[PDB]
C-alpha cells in the first residue's frame, strides 16, 4: 500500500489513479434419567 | 516577484519602519501593498518586467525632432486565547497550573483545574403528614401511600 | 440631572428611599464611553508656533493658525439633545 | 537512544529554547500538538528522535526539557502559545517573585524553594532514559536567574550524578553593549562555580551577533527573535550526529576531551557558516572551500573579540549535508599555510572534523536561505583574556567605593565571598598567559 | 500576581490617584460600573494587580481613601470614574489638618490610624503574596506631608521586607501656594530618606513648563496637569501587567539604581508628548524618542541636570520595536554625554521593552531619572527654613500641639546629611 501524499503524486505527474488497498461444541447426548433440563 | 536589490540607495514607502527582516523582503513587501500612502505609480520607468535612399537632401516633415537613430529608420518614423474561542470548540481549556486570571473561577469548587477553567471561561463568555402517611393502612399499604 | 444653561455643564444629585453629588460640573459626552485622549490633543485653540524672540509674555506669546490639525471630534449633550423621553448613557448607564 | 537533557532558566535560557523547539518539530515533522502527521511523510527515523523526543503508546510524542523561572510572566507565554499542546504540564514549573537581577535572590532565598521540584523531574527524566550522555543547559551570566538558580542547579546535580558532562550555552556581556548594571557583579559570581562542575561551557554574546545579522543577513534593525534562531541552529549543529547518520560522527563525551586541554580552561566560542540571506545565495557558490574560511574571518566570530591578538588552542569543525571528506582536507591544509591564523606550538593537532549527510532546515518564514550545507566552529583560544581583562576592570572600579553591595548583603551573602571570587579570575587570567607562551 | 496596595491621603494626593485609576480603567477596558468591556484578551490575565474580583462579574481597586476633612472625599465620588471604589475603604477624620503637620502626625491624626491601618492589612491579607505599596502624598500640606509619613512607619514596622513607591510632589520656589511649605517639608524628609525604598519627586513649575513648551497648551488647568504625572505613575509598573520582551519588576529597579541607602531619589518623566499641531509632521522612531528623553526640558522636577552628574537611568519602552536600536541609541547618549554621567560606574543605563502600547499610540515609553542635580531641590527648602527658624515665625501652631524646637533642628541636619552626600560623590 501507500500513503495518501505518495497518491496525489502519481495523479498529477503520472496521470494515473492506481488505489488499491491489497490485504494480507456441542451438548453430549441424553442418556435417559431425570429431565433435559436437569441433566444438561 | 517585484524587490529591490540589497544595496539600493533610493527612497521605499515606510522602509523606516518596518523592523526585523531583510532589505529583500521588506521592500517586497512594501512595494505591491499602498495601505496609508499610494501604491507605486502606473507609469513605472523603474523595474522593467521609404521611396528615398541615403544621402537625399529634400525636406521630410517632422523629422529634426526623431535622434539617435539612422536617417532611413527616422524617415520611417516620420512618415509612420480561550476567551474569543467558541463555547463548543473543546480547545476552551487552561492546562494545570496556569498562574494567569480567569474571570469567575474562584467561586466554583470540587472540580480540576481544566473543567473549572472550562466552565469559568464559559461563564465570562455568556412524608406530607404521619396520620395520613401512617393512617387508613388496612385499605392503602405503605407502598400504596 | 442638572443643566446649568449659562455653562452647559451638568452636576448629578441622588435621592437615597441623599448621597450629594453623583457627577461632578463637567461636560457630558453623548458617544460612547470616551477614551481618555493624549495630553495636549485636546486644546481649544490651535499654535504654529511660540515666539522665538526669548522675551515673550507667556499667556500672550503664540502665534495662532489657520488649520485645524490635530482637532479631536467631540459631542457633547446639550439643551437640544435632551427632551422628555429620551434615552441617555451617562458614562455608560442608559 | 542516546539521550540528552535540555534544562532553560533565566529569561534568556527559556527564551531562546523556544527557538530551539521551534526547530526540531520541523525536522522530525512533528506538529506542535505532538501527532505525526498522517498525509504528509518526511524523512526520519523512528530512532531519529529518541535523542529529544519521547513516545507515548497513544503516538502523542513530549520533550525531554525542563522549564523553570521564578517569575510566572514569561512561562505564561508557552502555556498558552502555540505549544501549550506540546510540553509536560508538570515540566513548566512557576515561581512567585524573580531574582531582581541580585545573585543571592536565586540562590539563598528563594531558589531554595523550589529546588526539590526542580531536581525531581531531573530524577523522572533520568529514569525514562536508556542510556545518558549529557546535558544542555541554557542561561546567560548578567540575570540574577541565570548566575543565580544555574549556580546551586549544577552543584547539586553534579554531586547526584557523576561524570557525565555538561554542556552550557551561556550569553556572555558584551563590552559596549549592556542593559543591566549589575552585569560586572553578576557575571563573576557564576565563575567560581562553573570550574568545578562544568566541562564546557560554549559562550555567545549580543553585540558580534548584532553586527552579523547586519553585514551578512542585511537587517538594519534586529529584535530578540532573530537572534534566538540563529543560536538555536548552532545547537541543531552540534547534536546533529546524535540524531542523523554521516561519514564520521562526533560523539558528545568525545569532543568533551578533544577541547579541554587543561581542568581551567574550557571555554570555547561558537561560529555558524554559511550565514547569508535569500538574495546572496543564489548568486554565490557556496563550496567547501569558501564556508570553512569564512569561519576564520575576524568578522566572523559570534563574541565580540578579536582573535588575532590570541593564538588558537584546539579548534573542532561540525559540516553537515552533502560534502565530501577530501574537499575538508584541503581546506584545512590551506589554513595551516596562512600566516595571520596562529597556532600553539605544542599542539600541533589542533582541527578535528565531524560530517553528517543532512542539509541545514529553514523555518517558514525565516530569514536564512536554503543552502546545501553547512559547517560549525567550536573554537578554543586564549583570546578571551581580553575579554575577562575589560569584566574585572568593571569589577574592582565598582568595588572601590562598594556601590550595589548591600543588596546583596541584606539577603544572606557575606561580604568575603566578594574577595574570593575577585582572587579567582585574579589566577585565571594569569592561566591563559602561563598557557600561551611558548615553551 | 505579584500584588500591590494603592493609598492615598492629602489634597494633592487624592485627586492625582483618582485621576490615575481612570486611566488604567481604560487601559485594561473596565467601565466605570467596574464591567469589563475590551477588545483584546491580553489586558486581563494580569488584572488582580489592581484590581479584585467581585459577584456578578464586578471589579473593584485595591485604594485607601483618607483624610481629615470629608470636603474631598464627596469630590472623588463625584469623579467621572469614581463609583468603582470601595465604600468599606472611605474612613475620614471630622477636623481638618489646617496645614498642619501636628495635627496629623501628633493630635488628631493619631485617633484615625488605628482603623486606617485596619483596612489595608485587611486588603493585604487577601493577597497570596504581596509586592509593594505605592502612596500618593505632597510634601507641603498638613494631611499629606503629616500623615504620608505617619503610615509609612506603621506599614514598615510590620512588613518589613517589601519595597515602598512614594509618589510625591514636592514643593516649589515660584507656584508656593502655603506661607509654612519650608516647616513642612523638612519634617517629612526625616522619615522618607529612612522609610522609603524609592521616592519620584513632582514639582508644579516645571510641569508647567512641559505644558507650556512641549503642548502648548493654552489653559494648562489641573485636570491637564494631574494626568502628566499620571501618564509615568502606571508606565513604571508595565512590566508586572503586560507581556514583554526584557521584563523588568518593581525590586529590579530597585538593585539596579539604588548603589547607597540613601540616594534614591528619582526624576521621572514620559516620552512620546507633542503638541496637537504637529502629530502629523513628528516621525515616531526610537531615535525621536531617545532625544525626546534627555530633553532638559522633559524632565517633571526643578532642577537642571546640567548643574550636576548621573548615578543611574532606567527608562521602560513599550511598543513593537527592534534592540539593537534600543542598545546602541542608549550607548550613543552615554558616550556623548560622558562628562554627566559618572566614571566610577560603568553601563549607568537600564533598559526595558514591553510588548503592548497604550491605546492610541503606537508606542510609549518612561523615563526615570536619579542624578547629583537633586541636590538644588533640598538646597533651597533648607536656605528657606534657616530664614523662617531665625525668627521663630509660624511656631506656636507647631509648639502649641506637643511639637517642641529641638525636633526642628534635628530635621534641618538631616537635610545637611542628605545633600552632603550628593556634592561628596559629584567630585
Ligand atoms: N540574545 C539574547 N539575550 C537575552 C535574551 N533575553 C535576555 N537576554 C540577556 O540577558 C541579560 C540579563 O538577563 P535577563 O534575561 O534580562 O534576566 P534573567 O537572566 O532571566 O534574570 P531575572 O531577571 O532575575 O529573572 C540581558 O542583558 C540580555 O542581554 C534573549 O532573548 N536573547
Ligand atoms: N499638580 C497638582 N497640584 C496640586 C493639586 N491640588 C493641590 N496641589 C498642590 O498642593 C500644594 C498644597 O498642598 P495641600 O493641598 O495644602 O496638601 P494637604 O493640605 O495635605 O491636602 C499646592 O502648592 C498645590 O500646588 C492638583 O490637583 N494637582
Ligand atoms: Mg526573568
Amino acid at each position: 500500500d501507500c500513503d495518501p501524499f505518495t497518491r496525489r503524486y502519481y495523479k498529477e505527474k503520472f496521470g494515473i489513479t492506481d488505489l488499491p488497498r491489497i490485504d494480507v461444541q456441542e451438548l453430549p447426548p441424553y442418556n435417559g434419567f431425570g429431565l433435559v433440563e436437569d441433566s444438561a | 516577484n517585484p524587490h529591490y536589490i540589497p544595496g539600493y540607495t533610493g527612497h521605499c514607502p515606510l522602509l523606516r519602519f518596518s523592523v526585523g527582516q531583510t532589505y529583500g523582503q521588506v521592500t517586497g513587501q512594501l512595494l505591491r501593498g499602498p495601505p496609508g500612502l499610494a501604491w507605486p505609480p502606473v507609469h513605472r520607468t523603474l523595474l522593467p518586467p521609404s521611396s528615398m535612399i541615403p544621402g537625399y537632401t529634400g525636406f521630410v516633415p517632422r523629422a529634426q525632432f526623431i535622434f539617435a537613430k539612422n536617417c532611413s529608420q527616422v524617415w520611417a518614423e516620420a512618415l509612420s486565547s480561550p476567551y474569543s474561542m467558541d463555547d463548543r470548540d473543546p480547545r476552551k481549556f487552561f492546562m494545570s497550573g496556569f498562574t494567569g486570571y480567569v474571570p469567575c473561577a474562584r467561586f466554583l469548587f470540587g472540580s480540576s483545574f481544566p473543567v473549572l477553567t472550562n466552565q469559568a471561561l464559559q461563564e465570562f463568555g455568556q412524608g406530607h403528614t404521619f396520620g395520613h402517611l401512617t393512617h387508613d393502612a388496612l385499605g392503602l399499604s405503605t407502598f400504596q401511600k | 440631572l442638572h443643566y446649568f444653561l449659562c455653562d452647559d455643564t451638568i452636576e448629578i444629585k441622588e435621592l437615597l428611599p441623599a448621597l450629594k453629588m453623583f457627577l461632578r460640573r463637567s461636560k457630558l459626552p453623548k458617544n460612547c464611553p470616551p477614551r481618555v485622549y493624549q495630553p495636549g490633543q485636546i486644546t481649544d485653540r490651535a499654535v504654529l508656533n511660540s515666539y522665538g524672540d526669548f522675551i515673550k509674555n507667556q499667556a500672550d506669546g503664540y502665534l495662532f493658525d489657520r488649520y485645524k490639525l490635530g482637532k479631536v471630534d467631540q459631542e457633547f449633550y446639550k439643551d437640544s439633545d435632551l427632551s422628555l423621553g429620551v434615552t441617555i448613557n451617562v458614562w455608560g448607564r442608559k | 537512544m542516546r539521550e540528552c537533557i535540555s534544562i532553560h532558566v533565566g529569561q534568556a535560557g527559556v527564551q531562546i529554547g523556544n527557538a530551539c523547539w521551534e526547530l526540531y518539530c520541523l525536522e522530525h515533522g512533528i506538529q506542535p500538538d505532538g501527532q505525526m502527521p498522517s498525509d504528509k511523510t518526511i524523512g526520519g527515523g523512528d530512532d531519529s528522535f529518541n535523542t529529544f523526543f519521547s513516545e507515548t503508546g497513544a503516538g502523542k510524542h513530549v520533550p525531554r526539557a525542563v522549564f523553570v523561572d521564578l517569575e510566572p510572566t514569561v512561562i505564561d507565554e508557552v502555556r498558552t502559545g502555540t505549544y501549550r499542546q506540546l510540553f509536560h504540564p508538570e515540566q513548566l514549573i512557576t515561581g512567585k517573585e524573580d531574582a531582581a537581577n541580585n545573585y543571592a535572590r536565586g540562590h539563598y532565598t528563594i531558589g531554595k524553594e523550589i529546588i526539590d521540584l526542580v531536581l525531581d523531574r531531573i530524577r523522572k527524566l533520568a529514569d525514562q532514559c536508556t542510556g545518558l550522555q549529557g546535558f544542555l543547559v541554557f542561561h546567560s551570566f548578567g540575570g540574577g536567574t541565570g548566575s543565580g538558580f544555574t549556580s546551586l542547579l549544577m552543584e547539586r546535580l553534579s554531586v547526584d550524578y557523576g561524570k557525565k558532562s555538561k554542556l552550557e550555552f551561556s550569553i556572555y556581556p558584551a563590552p559596549q553593549v549592556s542593559t543591566a548594571v549589575v552585569e560586572p557583579y553578576n557575571s563573576i559570581l557564576t565563575t567560581h562555580t562553573t570550574l568545578e562542575h562544568s566541562d564546557c561551557a560554549f559562550m555567545v554574546d549580543n553585540e558580534a551577533i548584532y553586527d552579523i545579522c547586519r553585514r551578512n543577513l542585511d537587517i538594519e534593525r534586529p529584535t530578540y527573535t532573530n537572534l534566538n534562531r540563529l543560536i538555536g541552529q548552532i545547537v541543531s549543529s552540534i547534536t546533529a550526529s546524535l540524531r542523523f547518520d554521516g561519514a564520521l560522527n562526533v560523539d558528545l563525551t568525545e569532543f568533551q576531551t578533544n577541547l579541554v586541554p587543561y581542568p581551567r580552561i574550557h571555554f570555547p566560542l561558537a561560529t555558524y557558516a554559511p550565514v547569508i540571506s535569500a538574495e546572496k545565495a543564489y548568486h554565490e557558490q557556496l563550496s567547501v572551500a569558501e564556508i570553512t574560511n569564512a569561519c576564520f574571518e575576524p568578522a566572523n566570530q559570534m563574541v565580540k573579540c578579536d582573535p588575532r591578538h590570541g593564538k588558537y588552542m584546539a579548534c573542532c569543525l561540525l559540516y553537515r549535508g552533502d560534502v565530501v571528506p577530501k574537499d575538508v582536507n584541503a581546506a584545512i591544509a590551506t589554513i595551516k599555510t596562512k600566516r595571520t591564523i596562529q597556532f600553539v606550538d605544542w599542539c600541533p593537532t589542533g582541527f578535528k572534523v565531524g560530517i553528517n549527510y543532512q542539509p541545514p532546515t529553514v523555518v517558514p518564514g525565516g530569514d536564512l536561505a536554503k543552502v546545501q550545507r553547512a559547517v560549525c566552529m567550536l573554537s578554543n583560544t586564549t583570546a578571551i583574556a581580553e575579554a575577562w581583562a575589560r569584566l574585572d576592570h568593571k569589577f574592582d572600579l565598582m568595588y572601590a567605593k562598594r556601590a550595589f553591595v548591600h543588596w546583596y548583603v541584606g539577603e544572606g551573602m557575606e561580604e568575603g565571598e566578594f574577595s574570593e571570587a575577585r582572587e579567582d579570575m585574579a589566577a585565571l587570567e594569569k592561566d591563559y598567559e602561563e598557557v600561551g607562551v611558548d615553551s | 500576581m505579584r500584588e500591590i496596595v494603592h493609598l492615598q491621603a492629602g489634597q494633592c494626593g487624592n485627586q492625582i490617584g483618582a485621576k490615575f485609576w481612570e486611566v488604567i480603567s481604560d487601559e485594561h477596558g473596565i467601565d466605570p460600573t467596574g464591567t469589563y468591556h475590551g477588545d483584546s484578551d491580553l489586558q486581563l490575565e494580569r488584572i488582580n494587580v489592581y484590581y479584585n474580583e467581585a459577584t456578578g462579574g464586578k471589579y473593584v481597586p485595591r485604594a485607601v481613601l483618607v483624610d481629615l476633612e470629608p470636603g474631598t472625599m464627596d469630590s472623588v465620588r463625584s469623579g467621572p470614574f469614581g463609583q468603582i471604589f470601595r465604600p468599606d475603604n472611605f474612613v475620614f477624620g471630622q477636623s481638618g489638618a489646617g496645614n498642619n503637620w501636628a495635627k496629623g502626625h501628633y493630635t488628631e491624626g493619631a485617633e484615625l490610624v488605628d482603623s486606617v491601618l485596619d483596612v489595608v492589612r485587611k486588603e493585604a491579607e487577601s493577597c497570596d503574596c504581596l509586592q509593594g505599596f505605592q502612596l500618593t502624598h505632597s510634601l507641603g500640606g498638613g494631611t499629606g506631608s503629616g500623615m504620608g509619613t505617619l503610615l509609612i512607619s506603621k506599614i514598615r514596622e510590620e512588613y518589613p521586607d517589601r519595597i515602598m513607591n512614594t509618589f510625591s510632589v514636592v514643593p516649589s520656589p515660584k507656584v508656593s501656594d502655603t506661607v509654612v511649605e519650608p516647616y513642612n517639608a523638612t519634617l517629612s524628609v526625616h522619615q522618607l530618606v529612612e522609610n522609603t525604598d524609592e521616592t519620584y519627586c513632582i514639582d508644579n513649575e516645571a510641569l508647567y513648563d512641559i505644558c507650556f513648551r512641549t503642548l502648548k497648551l493654552t489653559t494648562p488647568t489641573y485636570g491637564d496637569l494631574n494626568h502628566l504625572v499620571s501618564a509615568t505613575m502606571s508606565g513604571v509598573t508595565t512590566c508586572l501587567r503586560f507581556p514583554g520582551q526584557l521584563n523588568a519588576d518593581l525590586r529590579k529597579l530597585a538593585v539596579n539604581m539604588v548603589p547607597f541607602p540613601r540616594l534614591h531619589f528619582f526624576m521621572p518623566g514620559f516620552a512620546p508628548l507633542t503638541s496637537r499641531g504637529s502629530q502629523q509632521y513628528r516621525a515616531l522612531t526610537v531615535p525621536e524618542l531617545t532625544q525626546q528623553m534627555f530633553d532638559a526640558k522633559n524632565m517633571m522636577a526643578a532642577c537642571d541636570p546640567r548643574h550636576g552628574r548621573y548615578l543611574t537611568v532606567a527608562a521602560v519602552f513599550r511598543g513593537r520595536m527592534s534592540m539593537k536600536e534600543v542598545d546602541e541609541q542608549m550607548l550613543n547618549v552615554q558616550n556623548k554625554n560622558s562628562s554627566y554621567f559618572v566614571e566610577w560606574i560603568p553601563n549607568n543605563v537600564k533598559t526595558a521593552v514591553c510588548d503592548i502600547p497604550p491605546r492610541g499610540l503606537k508606542m510609549s515609553a518612561t523615563f526615570i531619572g536619579n542624578s547629583t542635580a537633586i541636590q538644588e531641590l533640598f538646597k533651597r527648602i533648607s536656605e528657606q527654613f534657616t530664614a523662617m527658624f531665625r525668627r521663630k515665625a509660624f511656631l506656636h501652631w507647631y509648639t502649641g500641639e506637643g511639637m517642641d524646637e529641638m525636633e526642628f533642628t534635628e530635621a534641618e541636619s538631616n537635610m545637611n546629611d542628605l545633600v552632603s552626600e550628593y556634592q561628596q560623590y559629584q567630585d
